[PDB]
C-alpha cells in the first residue's frame, strides 16, 4: 500500500522549565518578635543554616 | 473581647477604656541582600531592599 | 567611659588559647554573612541576610 497525497501537520507540546525561588527567615517564622524565643532558639542555628 | 486570624495570633482588639476595635500589625517585614566583592578585594558592599 | 548592650559576638580562638580576633554580628549587613557563614572571610556574591 503506498500513498499517493500527503499532509502537513502542526502539533504543540507544553514542558515546564523552572519554579518559584523561595528564601526563610527562620527567626521570623519561629519566634516571631520575641526576644526570649529568640534566645531560647540560639540553640538550634545550625539547623536554619 | 479579641480578635484571631488563622494562624490563631492576636490581630484585633478592643479598648478597655474607649471601647473602640483596634488593628494590631507586626512592624518587621522585608527582604534584605548584601552584593560583596569579596573580603579579599575590599570592605565596600552594596545593599538591596527587595 | 562607655556602656555595654546584648550583642553576639563570634570569637576566635587561636592554637594557643587566646581570643584574637572577635566579629560584632550585629553591626552591619556584611558582619551579619561574617556570623552566618561561621568564617572571618567573605568569598564574592549577593547574600540574603535578615
Ligand atoms: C491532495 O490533497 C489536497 C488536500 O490535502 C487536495 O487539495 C484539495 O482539493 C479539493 C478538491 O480536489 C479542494 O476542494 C480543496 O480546497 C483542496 N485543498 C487545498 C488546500 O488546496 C489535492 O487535490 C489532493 N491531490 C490529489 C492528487 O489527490
Ligand atoms: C473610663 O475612662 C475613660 C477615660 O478616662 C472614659 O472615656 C470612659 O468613659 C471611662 N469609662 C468606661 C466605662 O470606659
Ligand atoms: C603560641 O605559643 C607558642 C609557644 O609558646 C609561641 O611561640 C607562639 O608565639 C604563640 N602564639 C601563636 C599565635 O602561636
Amino acid at each position: 500500500a503506498i500513498p499517493t497525497n500527503f499532509t502537513i501537520s502542526v502539533t504543540t507540546e507544553i514542558l515546564p522549565v523552572s519554579m518559584t525561588k523561595t528564601s526563610v527567615d527562620c527567626t521570623m517564622y519561629i519566634c516571631g518578635d520575641s526576644t526570649e524565643c529568640s534566645n531560647l532558639l540560639l540553640q538550634y542555628g545550625s539547623f536554619c543554616t | 473581647q479579641f480578635g484571631r486570624d488563622i494562624a490563631d495570633t492576636t490581630d484585633a482588639v478592643r479598648d478597655p477604656q474607649t471601647l473602640e476595635i483596634l488593628d494590631i500589625t507586626p512592624c518587621s517585614f522585608g527582604g534584605v541582600s548584601v552584593i560583596t566583592p569579596g573580603t579579599n578585594t575590599s570592605n565596600q558592599v552594596a545593599v538591596l531592599y527587595q | 567611659v562607655g556602656y555595654l548592650q546584648p550583642r553576639t559576638f563570634l570569637l576566635k580562638y587561636n592554637e594557643n588559647g587566646t581570643i584574637t580576633d572577635a566579629v560584632d554580628c550585629a553591626l552591619d549587613p556584611l558582619s551579619e554573612t561574617k556570623c552566618t557563614l561561621k568564617s572571618f572571610t567573605v568569598e564574592k556574591g549577593i547574600y540574603q541576610t535578615s
